[PDB]
RNA sequence: AGCUGGUUCCUUCCGAAGUUUCCCUCAGGAUAGCUGGUGCAUUUUAAUAAAUAAUCUUAUCUGGUAAAGCGAAUGAUUAGAGGCCUUAGGGUCGAAACGAUCUUAACCUAUUCUCAAACUUUAAAUGGGUAAGAACCUUAACUUUCUUGAUAUGAAGAUCAAGGUUAUGAUAUAAAUGUCCCAGUGGGCCACUUUUGGUAAGCAGAACUGGCGCUGUGGGAUGAACCAAACGUAAUGUUACGUGCCCAAAUUAACAACUCAUGCAGAUACCAUGAAAGGCGUUGGUUGCUUAAAACAGCAGGACGGUGAUCAUGGAAGUCGAAAUCCGCUAAGGAGUGUGUAACAACUCACCUGCCGAAGCAACUAGCCCUUAAAAUGGAUGGCGCUUAAGUUGUAU
RNA sequence: UCUCUCAAAUAAUAACGGAGGUGUCCCAAGGCCAGCUCAGUGCGGACAGAAACCACACAUAGAGCAAAAGGGCAAAUGCUG
RNA sequence: GAGGUGUCAGAAAAGUUACCAUAGGGAUAACUGGCUUGUGGCGGCCAAGCGUUCAUAGCGACGUCGCUUUUUGAUCCUUCGAUGUCGGCUCUUCCUAUCAUUGUGAAGCAAAAUUCACCAAGCGUUGGAUUGUUCACCCAUGCAAGGGAACGUGAGCUGGGU
RNA sequence: GCCAACGACCAUACCACGCUGAAUACAUCGGUUCUCGUCCGAUCACCGAAAUUAAGCAGCGUCGCGGGCGGUUAGUACUUAGAUGGGGGACCGCUUGGGAACACCGCGUGUUGUUGGCCU
């Protein structure tokens, strides 16, 4: 009957992958982690200290608390069946920030410019984004050289 | 003697290694792969010619055994022992396992029913995958037939449809046909024990400097 | 291994500070047993160089060689610098000048085994129990202060590097020693 | 040993590799509570060269570390100290180098003006009673040596007495008997002023002439005997609190090839032709041979 | 009389039939695990601001009166 | 009495679960989940969006499976080749040699063979988190007996001002929320796919998802579950599955092959079985041949001599077997493919010829058929019957 | 009750599935800091041989951290004060 | 805070019932049938060898593919508000994988004789000693004393074993 | 460029074998009163006088050893989704999406933050 600790599974969870071996170098705390902002979690296993028990990697959260040596995110993580809040107190050293929230911080900037831009050029807007349409009329020119060969197959060969 | 192949062709379980943890596995009954005049130039012996198994199955050691034997024989019998190199290209480091059914003595008391199953290991087998090569056999270009005759004739001894192709490759080199004799007949290949040794460029002029020199003198 | 070398003309490029100082002479004297025997073991390196010989543990029991775990089997004394010189030099006598070729190491170091440390000085005392020395000589080239410091530890060289050759060599020039070949 | 070593060889960080940092110490001497957000924490780094103490105040940042102010004991023959910029003294006064030229562009002159008759008594510089409190400086020793009487130490002292809160004990500075602590406060005061250098050449001036002739030399050459190193030492702390030298540069500036230097990396061009050109002569030895 | 232990079978269609259900993006900021003090001086924050548009313009005065502060940031 | 049996009118509407946890619990409850009912608050998700909920996409994270790897760590392993080194243990030439030369071993090197659920650097797919804006962003400044700093910064609360188009895509059957602590359930069963135990099972047990449970109808002849499809009551119209007739429907007003079956020829997924291995049956393929100086089948005709050359002698001149194996004469004939006298010998085939003077021969591939393929009340493509099919493959109405 | 695997690469996940362990052990094998460099190998050193102590070079964790196993670690989390 | 219930979310607990009783259970054994077929039985494929010679007249390693369901396990679908154990007596019909008989092909079958294989179950396949016994083991005859299926067959017997 | 200190990322920085390193300098490298630490002033503590860029460190070279990245390998492997598709099954074609790895090949062999100095 089951599986059942906490560390069940994480051999390669917490597992550092080849050639980066050591010790956590800094740049993980020179990062300042700031209330409100999205933050990804990545379970480092060498800081065994504010360990984030192993449902929580890659279950990304907003901060809701900064404490002395731990940042507090709410990931909000589906149960049988009722999606609880969870207040999870884990290190910087497992906490990475996620550049998710950046796009939409790159995006108000230049809807801003585009916005400016249009306006200086009286008409026309359109800053919201389409994915790839079914394109265009596409002239191609020999140059360099009509096609045509076709293909195959003598594909036997054991 | 181990019931027979049937429950053991097919790949169905997650292959079982002869590890630390299977500790009590049966010997191979496959000792040497590889019996021939194994000590010649690449030179000697420019075809080869293989057994390739068209399926999916497992081979037993048993069934490699009793192969091995027929190409042996008949190569060894007609046209003389010194004149191929057979290497047989399937080693069985798969375990097979029986859970034999404990009864003994109609008594049964504590039996064990299917109440826990856990197989034994009884016997070892070689996993097989289509387009997978079996038998390389080496001869010289008049000899031809009699190695495809051989090869006929070990097919039998195994479950489910091999077939036999003739390698444009100059024996167990990589080479084509063609490409040996490309970099042999220029300076470029040099000889190792069953294979040939690299026409490098990597590296890199200390060692072209003796390569060059060394078919030169 | 494929280099566009050169040797750039600079002019000679001889040996100038680095040119061969002795790092410790350590005498050993090994003794199966501890109690009293390890002691009076003590006595002869400790007024031989007048530094007082530290003991070192057993890393284990091999039991075969009679002995057991942290018994404390033998003592040594390392000696730097002036005595270093003397206490090898009157030894070196007792070996006779002729070593061995082997007898090196490529960290060009050197040893002598020697038994009857009476000849080499120290009174037979016959309470004490006539020893048998070990002697293992470092040799290092003066500020050999690199591979062994705390902060900015750094690994030896090219030229330094000693080697069997060089070790040889400054054998054969002070003290004039034979390297006799068994 | 063999190919096969070197590819699994996982090979320390860069500077354990270099040996200079052990990266453990470095941890625990940046890591900042989180909850003081972008707070620069204060670091006092010293690092003893033989021949010059240099004292940086350094932070971490995400894309290196930032010095604020820096000392080299080469800038103190402008305060009057041309010799034994290795030393004791030495240190004191790059301390203070440090620890007045933070106070300096950081404004904090009148306020946290340091042990100013420096008796080299244990006092670590108390904050200021309904004033912001002064600058709070931790000891990187990195891997520097954790000894008492040392140098490194020797300027941890100059600059507490330059007005900066160093937490220190009192333990690793110079003079402290250890069979009962027990601070004795005169040879506290030696160290500083170069009077253990003074004494090295007052007894050996009558016997052991030997080493005036090699060490100590420049004392000769500038008519600064034993008793004389006292004074230059005391009244190089005051010209330190007087003025920030800052020092500027205004050099321009090769990268480029002047003379050699940097021997000009050898075009695909030129290394293919090179080594056909070796076997080309490889050819050439063996048709001569024949 | 082996029954069968553990199936996960329908589950997933039972959470979607009344949703699994996200809760709030809340406005009115939900607190616990904020280290007591910062708590006691948040409390004094909304107590002290009593209101505002006077309050902010005396100090304003203040600032162009006193200017203030060069200091601060650097160290 | 937690057990078994039974429980008394109807219609309408919605509509389960055999799972979680704990329990002397495991034939049962409670509990959570699923279920209904009762409603409530607001609908730019409301009555004449710049607010979301949750699915794609996008952007931003995670992972050690599939695969791959072992000349990558770990764990297994095969083959030669080349070698230092006295590390050699034997020998030969040596009294002996750290002598020359073989021989064989540990290591060492570059290759090479083969593998892992309890190995993995590497490393998918399919998955799972968060975001895609007025509940947003940016400018400016207020409290801070704190945290905190030489900062009444930062961190929050937050006041004020700036902003073209609200900043992926379909949608919303309106959604969210509360009460009942509600029944019913806590015995599941089956299939695709993925899998563990087991030879396997209509077997025991998971993962994901759908059914069946609670589901007929049409279809699979038949059938709880497979297919198609979810059913108020009817007319008329059209589909899935089929179309000789049974049985609604072209023995097609189309078409090209394949197959002829003496004992389940064959006849629609699941599926009610068929192989390994064979076939100069038949059918289409692939590759290599002999050859106009007449070939290939088939007759005619030589098939010897140097020389019982010779070793096996038990007997072998060619031939129970073999080291081997070349000349000569030549058109060509193996110190021999067999028949066998115990031998000699007599026969044979290669090799070359007379005729044949232009076709044919070998080795492979795989369809149907046949062989393999035998079992028991009489018997089953569901039936009759079907052979240029009503079969089998493909194709058109 | 716990590790690794089953477990189908988030997580969840069962069978009398596989390989195993837990009822204790410990004032350090806790806590902290400083110094050190181990597994293993190469080479020297009478007594010393393959392994004793002494000495140097190499060495990504191959060791050691009570115990099961799997993670983690090299101026340490190990080892020694 | 500690002392503890290991059935570890926490009863305080020994046997036996073939003298038994009840409420139920095909959620569950025994037993028929069904799946399976390792195990059993029967039949092949390849062929190293046996066999004077000559792999296959008759045989056949090491291997390998089946069929049968009549061995035995594995299972528990159905049956426990009852499906009458085993044998022997009696009586049925079929099946072959044919021992005999018919007609035949093989043979290292000369004759005699037997062995192998085929179409074939139309027709035989028995009388006893002992065992409850199928099975087994023996005796005797006849050219020959083949093997299976409806766990056949207890309102048919017997009740001997169980 | 170089050098220092302090570093980030973390082998393009390692390894191996040579060559070269001017200047402010690290280093090489010396002395042992004192403090202090060591069996030993090797380290460590201190004093900084005489030498030297050989080494560390840095750079430069290397068809190296290793390491990175892209292609190649390979749309294959593998796999999601589909069929009253095939095959006796084992499994396999097709069809809609996604998509490796070893290998081989090419090209690179530390870059850069702060702060001070030096500049060939």
């Amino acid at each position: 009957t089951n599986s059942k600790g906490y560390r069940r599974g994480t051999r390669d969870m917490f597992s550092r992958p080849f050639r980066k071996h050591g010790v956590i170098p800094l740049s993980t705390y020179m990062r300042v982690f700031k209330i409100g902002d999205i933050v990804d979690i990545k379970g480092h296993g060498a800081v065994q200290k504010g360990l984030p028990y192993k449902a929580y990697h890659g279950k990304t959260g907003r901060i809701f608390n900064v404490t002395q040596h731990a940042v507090g995110v709410i990931v909000n993580k589906r149960v049988r069946g009722k999606i609880l809040a969870k207040r999870v107190n884990v290190r910087i050293e497992h906490i990475h920030h996620s550049k998710c929230r950046e796009d939409f911080l790159r995006r108000v900037k230049e809807n801003e410019r585009l916005l400016k831009e249009a306006k200086e050029k009286g008409q026309w807007v359109s800053l919201k984004r389409q994915p790839e349409q079914p394109k265009k009329a596409h002239f191609v020119k020999k140059l360099e050289e009509p096609i045509a060969l076709a293909p195959i197959p003598y594909e036997f060969i054991a | 003697g181990r019931r027979p192949a049937r429950c053991y062709r097919y790949c169905k379980n997650k292959p079982y290694p002869k590890s630390r943890f299977c500790r009590g596995v049966p010997d191979p009954k496959i000792r040497i792969f590889d019996l021939g005049r194994k000590k010649a130039t690449v030179e000697d012996f420019p075809l080869c010619v293989h057994l390739v198994s068209d399926e999916y199955e497992q081979l037993s050691s048993e069934a490699l055994e009793a192969g091995r034997i027929c190409c042996n024989k008949y190569l060894v019998k007609y046209c003389g022992k010194d004149q191929f190199h057979i290497r047989m290209r399937l080693h069985p480091f798969h375990v097979i396992r029986i859970n034999k059914m404990l009864s003994c003595a109609g008594a049964d008391r504590l039996q064990t029913g299917m109440r826990g199953a856990f197989g034994k290991p009884q016997g070892t087998v070689a996993r097989v995958r289509i387009g997978q090569p079996i038998m390389s056999v080496r001869s010289s270009d008049r000899y031809k037939a009699q190695v495809i005759e051989a090869l006929r004739r070990a097919k039998f001894k195994f479950p489910g449809r091999q077939k036999i192709y003739v390698s444009k490759k100059w024996g167990f080199t990589k080479y084509e046909r063609e490409r040996y004799e490309e970099l042999r007949d220029d300076n470029r290949l040099e000889p190792d024990g069953c294979n040939v040794k690299y026409r490098p460029e990597h590296g890199p002029i200390a060692a072209w400097e003796k390569a060059q020199r060394d078919v030169y003198a | 291994m494929a280099a566009v070398t050169k040797k750039i003309k600079r002019d000679p490029a001889k040996n100038p500070m680095r040119d061969l100082h002795i790092r410790k002479l350590c005498l050993n004297i090994c003794v199966g047993e501890s109690g009293d025997r390890l002691t009076r073991a003590a006595k002869v390196l400790e007024q031989l160089t007048g530094q007082q010989p530290v003991f070192s543990k057993a890393r284990y029991t091999v039991r075969s060689f009679g002995i057991r775990r942290n018994e404390k089997i033998a003592v040594h004394c390392t000696v730097r610098g002036a005595k270093a010189e003397e206490i090898l030099e009157r030894g070196l006598k007792v070996r006779e000048y002729e070593l061995r070729r082997e007898n090196f190491s490529s960290t060009g170091n050197f040893g002598f085994g020697i038994q009857e440390h009476i000849d080499l000085g120290i009174k037979y005392d016959p309470s004490i129990g006539i020893y048998g020395l070990d002697f293992y000589v470092v040799l290092g080239r003066p500020g050999y202060n690199v591979n062994h410091r705390k902060r900015k530890s750094g690994t030896v060289g090219f030229q330094h590097r000693l080697t069997k050759e060089d070790a040889m060599k400054w054998f054969q020039q002070k003290y004039d020693g034979i390297i006799l070949n068994t | 040993k063999n190919k096969q070593y070197f590819k699994r060889y996982q090979v320390k960080f860069r500077r354990r590799r270099e040996g200079k940092t052990d990266y453990y110490a470095r941890k625990r001497l940046t890591f900042q509570d989180k909850n003081k957000y972008n707070t620069p924490k204060y670091r006092l780094i010293v690092r003893l060269s033989n021949k010059d103490i240099t004292v940086q105040i350094a932070y971490a940042r995400i894309e290196g570390d930032r010095v604020v102010c820096a000392a080299y004991s080469h800038e103190l023959p402008k305060y009057g100290i041309q010799v034994g910029l290795t030393n004791y003294a030495a240190a004191y006064c790059t301390g203070l180098l440090v620890a007045r030229r933070v106070l300096n562009k950081l404004g904090l002159d009148s306020l946290y003006a340091g042990c100013t008759e420096v008796t080299g008594e244990e006092f670590n510089v108390e904050p200021v009673d309904d004033g912001p409190g002064a600058f709070r400086c931790f000891l990187d020793v990195g891997l520097a040596r954790t000894t008492t009487g040392a140098r490194v130490f020797g300027a941890m002292k100059g600059a507490v007495d330059g007005g900066l809160n160093i937490p220190h004990s009192v333990k690793r500075f110079p003079g402290y008997s250890a069979e009962t602590k027990s601070f004795n406060a005169d040879v506290h005061r030696a160290h500083i002023f170069g009077q253990h250098v003074a004494d090295y050449m007052r007894s050996l001036e009558e016997e052991d002439e030997e080493s005036f002739k090699r060490q100590f030399s420049r004392y000769i050459k500038l008519g600064i005997r034993a008793d004389d190193l006292e004074d230059i030492y005391k009244k190089a702390h005051q010209a330190i609190r007087n003025d920030p030298t800052h020092k500027v540069t205004a050099k321009k500036s090769s990268a480029v090839t002047k003379k050699r230097w940097n021997a000009k990396k050898l075009t695909n061009e030129q290394r293919k032709t090179k080594i056909a050109a070796h076997k080309a002569a490889y050819v050439a030895k063996l048709q001569s041979e024949t | 009389a082996k029954s069968k232990n553990h199936t996960n079978h329908n589950q997933n269609k039972k959470a979607h039939r009344n949703g699994i259900k996200r809760p709030l993006r809340k406005r009115h900021e939900s607190t616990l695990g904020m280290d007591v003090k910062f708590l006691i001086n948040q409390r004094y924050a909304r107590k002290g601001n009593l209101s505002r548009e006077e309050s902010v313009k005396r100090y304003n005065e203040r600032i162009a009166s006193q200017k203030g502060k060069p200091k601060p940031v650097t160290l």
